[PDB]
C-alpha cells in the first residue's frame, strides 16, 4: 500500500500529467499479478479467466496493435 | 468434470475438459478404460451434444437478429407515417411479410420504443 | 552460468523431433533449452518495445507533445528504461545478446509509424 | 513456492539462517552445542536435503519460464487476430498455421495442452470478431503437429467443435455490420 | 394450422 | 455399511432427479428405484441429505455466479413440494429473515451478513419465483429489495423498524378497513384487478411499508410498483383502451427464465387474437382474461368461448416448437457454409 | 448439546432458554436486551389483555402449517417466545419471525406424498427421538414414514387427507378419522 | 507479552515479507510450550492431546516431511 501513496505523491498542486502514472501502475501490476499469482497444471477454471486480462494486461491499447500485427507477420513467417 | 459440463458457453466447456484429460494423462498414463476415463469420454459426447445446441441456439439468434432488424424498420417507417400523417392503426397488426420479416411478434413494439428512444438519447 | 554450457551443448544434441515430448513430461525442463530461451527472450524483446515505447510515445504524441527534436528524446529514454524494468520483470535475462535482438526491433518499422504519427499530429 | 530471484540467494540465505536456526533451535532443548554429536545429527543427510531444494528450484523455475512464455505467445497472437480485421487479410491464413507451428519447434507454447488450449481459446476469440468467416474458413484446413497424430484444423475441432464456430463467427460478422449500418444512419 | 410454428401454432395447441 | 449405501443410492436419486429436471412426469417423492441390489433400501434421510450435499456442491462448482444461480433454481424446480430442495432455500430464507431480525434488535446491522448474502445472490436472479414458493417472507423480500437494488442505506430501515409501535389490537381494525378503501378506490387497473395470489402478497407489503416514513402514498407508491413488477396487464386492441386482464408475470413463463414470460406473452396475445377474429362479433371489449391458482384462463363474456391455458401445456408446446423453428434456424444458418 | 430435552423437562423459564439462545446463537449483543427488558411498562392488565387478543387473533390467521396446528406441547413457551419478543423489538412481525423459527427448529412438519402437498401432521421432534443423539429424532423420521406408509397400504378403506396424526402430552398417536385405525407410537 | 509487540515492531509500514515471523515464532512458541510445560508421570488425559500439537508443532509443513521421511528409513535401518 505504501507504493501506492508514492505515486500518489506525484499529484500534488494538482497535476494533470498523470494518466500515464496510473496507466503505467495498473499496468505493470497486472504484469506482476498475472506473471506470478497462478499455477500452471492444465487444469485451470476461473484462474485463467483472471489470467487472461493480465494477457491483455500487456500487449497495447492497440495503436501499437495495429502496428505489431503488421510485425509479427513479416517476422513469423509471413 | 461436471463443472467442465456445466459451463455458460460449450466452448470453453470443451476446452477445459480437453486440458484435463491432458494432464490426467500425466497421472493416469496408460489410455485404456480407468473408470475415471469412462467419466471423461461421457464428458466429450455431453460437451459435444452441448455443442450441437450451441450450434443451434446462435443460429436462431441468427435468425432473430435479421428478423428483428426488418420488422423494426418497417415498424419505425409506419409510425414515421402516423406521426406526420394520421389515421395508420399502429396497434398490432402491421405492414405483414413482405417475404422475410416476420410473424411480428408482440416483443417487438416494446423493443421498437426502447430502442428509439435510446437512438433519440444517442443523437448529437 | 558458463558452467551450463555443459548441458546446453549436450541438448544442442537432442533430436529437435523427439525434444517436446520430453519437454512435457520432466526429462529436462524449460530454463535448459537454448532454443526455447532464444525464441523467448526475443520474443520478450518485442514486446518490450513495443509495449513500452510505442504505448509511451503515441499517447503522450497524440495530444501533448512537440516538434520532432521533443518527442525524439523522450522516447530514446524511455526505450532505456522500460527495458530494464519489464527485463527484471520477466526472469532477469539483461544484459544479454539476445535481448538485443529482440528488443531492437523490428525497428524501422516503429520509427517510420512513430514518426508517421507525429506527421499526422503536426498536420 | 512465490517469492525468490535466481539461484544465488537460496544458497545464501539457507547457509546464513540454517547456521543460526541450527544453534537457536538446540537452545530450545537441553544446551547441547556446539558437540560434536550435535554435528552429525544436524549436517544430514545433506544430499537429499540439497537435491530436494535444487530440485525445487528447478521447478519454480521452470514454472516461472513457462508463465512468460505462454504470457509472451499470448499475446502476441491476441495482437495479430484479437486486432479488429488484420484476419480478412489474405496473409493471415498461412500465417496462424505457420505461428502455431514454429512455436511447436522452437518450442515455444510448452507444450502439447497449452497449444490446444491456446488454439481453442484463440478460435473463438476470432469468431467473434467481424473478421471471422474469412479466418476460420481459410485456417480449415491447414496441416498442424500434435502428440497423437498430424492433423487437419477441422480434424481436431468436431463436428459441433468447429461447425459451432462456423455459425456464431458468421452470425457476429452479422451483428457488426449491423452495427456499422446504424451507426451510419444514425449520422 | 396443425404443422406450424409461427406463433398461431403455439396458441392453437 | 451406511456410507456405500448412502453413496449407491445417492446416485441413483441424482440421476432419476437429472431425468424429472430435463424431462417429466419422473415421480421423485419418496418412492425411487431401490432395485440397485446394493442401494437396498430408501430411507427418507437421503432426499434430504441429496438436496443438501448437491446444494453445497453446487456452490463448491467451479462456474461463474450466474450459472450456479440458475442452476440452484432449476433444481428448485421441480418436486413435488417435498420439499427438499424447496424446504432447503426455505431454511436458507428463513436464516436471512431472523438474521436481518437480529439486527432490528441488536439496532445497527452486523457486518458481513451469511444468510442475507446468500439470499441475495439466490434471489436477485427470480425475484417472482423464490417470492411465490415461500408466501410467508414477503417483508424480506421487500426489505432486501429495497436494501440493494434502490439506494436507501440499510440504517434508515433499522430505525423504522425498530422505533414502530405495537398497532395493540386497537387500531389495526381501522388498518384492516384501510387496505379496504385504498384498494377499491384506487381505480388503477392492476391494483383493482389484482391478480390472486399477488392479492395474496399484496396484502403483506402495504402493511410493511406504512409503518415506515410518512406513508399511505408512498405506501400505495410501493405497492403499485411492486405489482408493476410483477404482473402484465393485458390491453384490449380497442383504442380506449381498457384492460382485458392481469395475469402473473410468474405463470406465464414457457420454460425457466423470466425472458421466457416475455417469449409466452407473445403466446397468449396470439390466441386472444384469434379469438377475437374467429368468433366475429367478439369485440374486444366483451373479452376477459381470468386466473386462477395456477391457470390462464380467458373467456368471452358470453359463457361460450374460452380456453384454458397452462404452466405445462403453454411450457412444453412452446418448448417444441421454439425446438424444430430453430432447427429450421440451423438449417439454413449453416447452408451459407 | 441437546436444546429440546433441557427444554422440555422446565416449560416454566422457556423465557431464559429465549434469551439465552437469542444470546449466544444469534449474534445480538447480551446488552440490547436488557435495557429493553429492564425498560418494559408493566402490563397493568391493559396492555397485557391486549398484546393478548393480538397474539390470539394473528397466531390463528397467519396459515403457515407450523404455526397453525400446533406441535400441542409447544404453544406454552411459542406464546412466551412471542411476547419477549415483541417487548423488546416492537414489531410484531419480528416477533413473529423469531416465533416461527422456533416452532420450526422444534417440530417436523410431516408431509403427504401427494402433490399437493397437504400437511398431515406436526409432531414435536423431541418425542420421536430414538437414542441420545438427535440424530435419533432423524432416525425416527424415518420409521414414522415407512409406518405411514404402512397405515395407508394396509387396507385404506379409505384415505384421502382424513388420516391425521399427533402428539398428545408424550405420544406419537396416529389416528385416521373415524375409529378405523389408530396407532400409538411412544419414545 | 512485550515480545509480540517486539515482532509487532517488524511489521510498520505495513510490508508483506512477514508470515515468516507469525509462522516461526507460533512454531516456536509451541516447541518452548510443549517442551517445558507439562509432567511426565505415565498418568497423562488431555495433557497429552495440547502435547500433541506440541508434536505435531515442530516437525515440517511437510516439503521437509516427504525429505525425512525418505531419509529417516535409509538412516534407521531400512
Amino acid at each position: 500500500m505504501c507504493w501506492a501513496a508514492a505515486i500518489p505523491i506525484a499529484i500534488s498542486g494538482a497535476q494533470a500529467i498523470s494518466g500515464q502514472n496510473a496507466q503505467a501502475k495498473m499496468i505493470a501490476a497486472q504484469t506482476a499479478a498475472g506473471r506470478r499469482q497462478a499455477m500452471e497444471i492444465m487444469r485451470q477454471t476461473n484462474i485463467q479467466n483472471a489470467d487472461l486480462s493480465l494477457q491483455a494486461r500487456s500487449k497495447l491499447e492497440e495503436a501499437s496493435a495495429e502496428l505489431t500485427s503488421q510485425n509479427m507477420q513479416k517476422v513469423q513467417a509471413i | 468434470i461436471n463443472s467442465a459440463l456445466n459451463q455458460e458457453d460449450p466452448r470453453t466447456a470443451w476446452e477445459m475438459l480437453q486440458g484435463i484429460k491432458a494432464e490426467l494423462d500425466k497421472v493416469q498414463p496408460d489410455e485404456q478404460m480407468t473408470p475415471q476415463r469412462e467419466w471423461l469420454i461421457s464428458a466429450q459426447e455431453q460437451v459435444q451434444n452441448q455443442m450441437n445446441a450451441w450450434t443451434k441456439a446462435q443460429a436462431k439468434a441468427l435468425d432473430d437478429s435479421m428478423k428483428s432488424m426488418n420488422k423494426l424498420d418497417v415498424i419505425d417507417k409506419q409510425f414515421q407515417k402516423r406521426i406526420n400523417g394520421e389515421w395508420v392503426s399502429t396497434d398490432f397488426k402491421d405492414m405483414p411479410v413482405n417475404e422475410n420479416t416476420g410473424e411480428f411478434k408482440h416483443s417487438d413494439m416494446v423493443n421498437y420504443a426502447n430502442k428509439k428512444l435510446a437512438e433519440i438519447d444517442s443523437m448529437d | 552460468d558458463l558452467a551450463d554450457e555443459r548441458s546446453n551443448e549436450i541438448i544442442r544434441k537432442l533430436t529437435p523431433e523427439q525434444r517436446r515430448e520430453a519437454l512435457n513430461n520432466g526429462t529436462l525442463l524449460y530454463q535448459d533449452d537454448p532454443y526455447a530461451m532464444e525464441a523467448l527472450r526475443v520474443k520478450t524483446g518485442r514486446n518490450a518495445a513495443y509495449l513500452v515505447d510505442d504505448d509511451v510515445m503515441q499517447k503522450i504524441k497524440e495530444g501533448v507533445f512537440r516538434t520532432r527534436e521533443e518527442m525524439e528524446e523522450y522516447r530514446h529514454s524511455r526505450l532505456q528504461e522500460g527495458a530494464k524494468v519489464y527485463a527484471e520483470q520477466f526472469g532477469i535475462d539483461p544484459e544479454d545478446v539476445d535481448y538485443q535482438r529482440g528488443f531492437n526491433g523490428d525497428i524501422t518499422e516503429r520509427n517510420i509509424s512513430l514518426y508517421g504519427a507525429h506527421d499526422n499530429f503536426l498536420s | 513456492e512465490g517469492v525468490f530471484r535466481t539461484r544465488e540467494e537460496m544458497e545464501e540465505y539457507r547457509h546464513s539462517r540454517l547456521q543460526e536456526g541450527a544453534k537457536v533451535y538446540a537452545e530450545q532443548f537441553g544446551i547441547d552445542p556446539e558437540d560434536v554429536d550435535y554435528q552429525r545429527g544436524f549436517n544430514g543427510d545433506i544430499t537429499e536435503r540439497n537435491i530436494s531444494l535444487y530440485g525445487a528450484h528447478d521447478n519454480f523455475l521452470s514454472q516461472q519460464a513457462q508463465k512468460g512464455a505462454i504470457m509472451n505467445s499470448r499475446v502476441e497472437l491476441n495482437g495479430v487476430l484479437q486486432d479488429p480485421d488484420m484476419l480478412r487479410r489474405p496473409d493471415s491464413a498461412d500465417f496462424f498455421e505457420k505461428y502455431i507451428d514454429n512455436g511447436l519447434v522452437t518450442g515455444a507454447i510448452p507444450s502439447d495442452a497449452q497449444a490446444t488450449q491456446l488454439i481453442s481459446q484463440a478460435f473463438s476469440d476470432a469468431s467473434s470478431r467481424a473478421g471471422g468467416a474469412d479466418f476460420l474458413m481459410r485456417v480449415g484446413d491447414k496441416k498442424v503437429t500434435l502428440n497423437g497424430a498430424t492433423t487437419t484444423y477441422r480434424e481436431l475441432i468436431g463436428e459441433e467443435q468447429w461447425n459451432a464456430l462456423m455459425v456464431t463467427a458468421q452470425r457476429s460478422q452479422f451483428e457488426t455490420d449491423a452495427k456499422l449500418n446504424e451507426q451510419y444512419r444514425l449520422k | 394450422a396443425e404443422l406450424s410454428n409461427s406463433v398461431a401454432g403455439m396458441a392453437f395447441r | 455399511d451406511d456410507s456405500m449405501k448412502s453413496m449407491n443410492k445417492l446416485d441413483v436419486i441424482d440421476k432419476q432427479f437429472q431425468k424429472r429436471i430435463n424431462g417429466e412426469w419422473v415421480s421423485t417423492d419418496f418412492k425411487d428405484m431401490p432395485v440397485n441390489e446394493n442401494t437396498g433400501e430408501f430411507k427418507h434421510s437421503d432426499m434430504v441429505n441429496y438436496a443438501n450435499k448437491k446444494l453445497a456442491e453446487i456452490d463448491s462448482m467451479d462456474i461463474p455466479d450466474g450459472a450456479k444461480d440458475a442452476m440452484k433454481l432449476k433444481y428448485l424446480q421441480a418436486d413435488s413440494k417435498d420439499g427438499a430442495f424447496r424446504t432447503a432455500i426455505g431454511t436458507m430464507v428463513t436464516d436471512a429473515g431472523q438474521e436481518w431480525s437480529a439486527a432490528v434488535i441488536n439496532g445497527k446491522l452486523p457486518e458481513r451478513t451469511p444468510a442475507m448474502d446468500a439470499l441475495r445472490r439466490i434471489r436477485n436472479a427470480d425475484p417472482q419465483l423464490i417470492a411465490a414458493l415461500y408466501p410467508d417472507q414477503a417483508e424480506l423480500f421487500l426489505t432486501m429489495d429495497m436494501m440493494d437494488k434502490q439506494g436507501i442505506d440499510p440504517q434508515v430501515i433499522l430505525d423504522a423498524d425498530r422505533l414502530t409501535v405495537k398497532r395493540s389490537k386497537e387500531q389495526r381494525f381501522e388498518d384492516d378497513k384501510a387496505f379496504e378503501s385504498a384498494l377499491n378506490a384506487s381505480k388503477a387497473p392492476e391494483i383493482a384487478r389484482m391478480p390472486a395470489s399477488l392479492r395474496e402478497s399484496a396484502r403483506k407489503i402495504y402493511d410493511s411499508v406504512k409503518y415506515r416514513s410518512g406513508n399511505e402514498s408512498m405506501a400505495m407508491e410501493q405497492m403499485t410498483k411492486f405489482l408493476k413488477e410483477s404482473t402484465y396487464t393485458f390491453t384490449g386492441d380497442d383504442v380506449d383502451g381498457d384492460t382485458v386482464g392481469v395475469i402473473p408475470k410468474n405463470m406465464m413463463q414457457v420454460n425457466s427464465d423470466p425472458k421466457s414470460w416475455e417469449q409466452g406473452r407473445d403466446i397468449l396475445e396470439e390466441a386472444r387474437k384469434g379469438i377475437i377474429a374467429s368468433n366475429p362479433w367478439i369485440t374486444n371489449k366483451q373479452l376477459t382474461m381470468y386466473s386462477q391458482g395456477d391457470s390462464i384462463y380467458l373467456m368471452d363474456t358470453t359463457g361460450q368461448v374460452r380456453v384454458r391455458y397452462d404452466k405445462e401445456l403453454l411450457s412444453k408446446v412452446w418448448s417444441e416448437n421454439q425446438k424444430k423453428l430453430e432447427e429450421k434456424a440451423r438449417e439454413k444458418a449453416l447452408a451459407d457454409v
